């Protein structure tokens, strides 16, 4: 879930 | 009688919903692209894609969502994806009708039967005749994403304890609101119960575009475990 924690996280 | 807490709550919860956006690009598409399975398709793709982006933003400024366990905001997320994305639908279709005609043909022309989309447009219909305000479309949103049944879920009761505030504000929105019917309430509980059958009903959608070759961008890839 890379891509869902780095647009939750920016 | 909402507390100043509870208006507090509210005001924020709709700032956040609002910050939202169709963007133009998409819109411009549905009223002007060629029509084909395949472009319609792509149209498809890119409002799902809008949809999980806006639901990104909404999910990670709900008031307590950060001091969450981080494997457990992944879950909710997860979870809460075809949900959202349907009651988001909802709201829209229910809001031109020469727009809607277009979107809707476009819909029914993306790939896969109309057994698979009827059932979306019903759905539609049915929390339409509701006729709620967006507070209470911004409050459900809420509500279904920081639900404590969700799969995975470390810490139930840390999510459970953010939920309750909401369902709380929004049984009093609906006295507010429709004054004149008490069950108000409980029909927008029964129509989540409806809302939640769209969980195995988009994993069918699923599977019939990928038998026809259908491929999903990496956002919904993730999103839906594709
Ligand atoms: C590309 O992958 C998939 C897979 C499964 C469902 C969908 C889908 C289904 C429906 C909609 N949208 C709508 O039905 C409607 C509106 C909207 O999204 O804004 C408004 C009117 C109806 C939508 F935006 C996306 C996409």
């Amino acid at each position: 879930n890379a891509l869902l924690r780095y647009l939750l996280d920016k | 009688e909402l507390t100043p807490d509870q208006q507090t709550l509210l005001h924020f919860i709709m700032d956040s919903y609002n910050k939202q956006r169709m963007p133009q690009e998409i819109t411009n598409k549905i009223l002007k692209e060629a029509f084909s399975a395949e472009e319609n398709f792509l149209i498809l793709t890119e409002m799902a894609t809008n949809h999980v982006q806006v639901l990104v933003e909404f999910t990670k400024k709900l008031p307590g969502f950060q001091t969450l366990d981080h494997e457990d905001q992944i879950a909710l997320l997860k979870g809460s994806a075809v949900e959202a994305m349907f009651l988001r639908s909802a709201e829209i279709f229910n809001k031109p009708s020469g727009h809607s005609d277009l979107l809707e043909a476009r819909i029914r022309n993306s790939g896969i039967s109309d057994e698979y989309i009827t059932p979306m447009f019903s759905f539609y219909k049915s929390i339409g005749e509701l006729k709620m305000t967006q507070e209470e479309y911004a409050l459900l949103t809420a509500i279904v994403i920081l639900s404590p049944d969700r799969q995975y879920i470390k810490d139930r009761e840390a999510v459970e304890k953010l939920q309750e505030p909401l369902l709380d504000v929004l049984q009093k929105l609906c006295k507010i609101h429709q004054p004149e019917n008490p069950q108000h309430f409980a029909k927008l509980l029964g129509r989540l119960t409806e809302l939640r059958t769209f969980n195995h009903h988009h994993a069918e959608m699923l599977m019939s575009w990928r038998v026809n070759d259908h491929k999903f961008t990496p956002l919904l890839q993730e999103i839906w475990d594709v």
